[PDB]
């Protein structure tokens, strides 16, 4: 009951769905940058903090 | 020679405060804020006693 001209739809529905999937999980979460995450890397330096204005 | 006997008979009294008085300048290096360190530095080149200033 399933013609073997039937198979390529299939095949693109489900290209279309990893797709979906890829161009989603392409995406990646880089390096924080809030200060407030790294201000102990700067607390605990071995010397005091200079405010230079 | 007398300079050493002087030496090696005042070294153990000389020698009791050592221990605090290193202790307390480096913590002072430490601990302080290094443009006080630098304001000290200063007066001192200037004849100044830092410390009566700060008193005062
Ligand atoms: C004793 C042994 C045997 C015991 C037997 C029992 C009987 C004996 C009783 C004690 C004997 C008396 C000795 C005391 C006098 C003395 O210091 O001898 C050395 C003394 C120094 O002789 P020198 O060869 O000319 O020394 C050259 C340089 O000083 C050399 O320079 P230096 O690099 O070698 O350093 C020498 C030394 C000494 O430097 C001196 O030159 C001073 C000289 C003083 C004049 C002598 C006064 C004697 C008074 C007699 C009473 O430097 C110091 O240690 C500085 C001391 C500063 C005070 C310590 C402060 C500690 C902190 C406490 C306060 C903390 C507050 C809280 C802070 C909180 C902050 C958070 O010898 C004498 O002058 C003969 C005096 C008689």
């Amino acid at each position: 009951d399933v013609p073997i001209e039937k198979i390529p739809e299939h095949a693109n529905v489900l290209l279309k769905k990893i797709d979906a999937c890829l161009e989603i999980l392409s995406k990646d979460i880089g390096e924080v940058t809030d200060a407030e995450a790294h201000e102990m890397y700067f607390e605990t330096s071995k010397f005091q903090i200079l405010h230079i204005y | 020679s007398l300079a050493k006997v002087w030496m090696y008979a005042s070294w153990i009294p000389r020698g009791i405060p050592k221990a605090m008085a290193n202790e307390l300048s480096s913590a002072a290096a430490a601990l302080a804020h290094p443009e006080a360190i630098a304001r000290v530095a200063q007066l001192e080149s200037q004849g100044k006693n830092p410390y009566r200033v700060a008193r005062a």
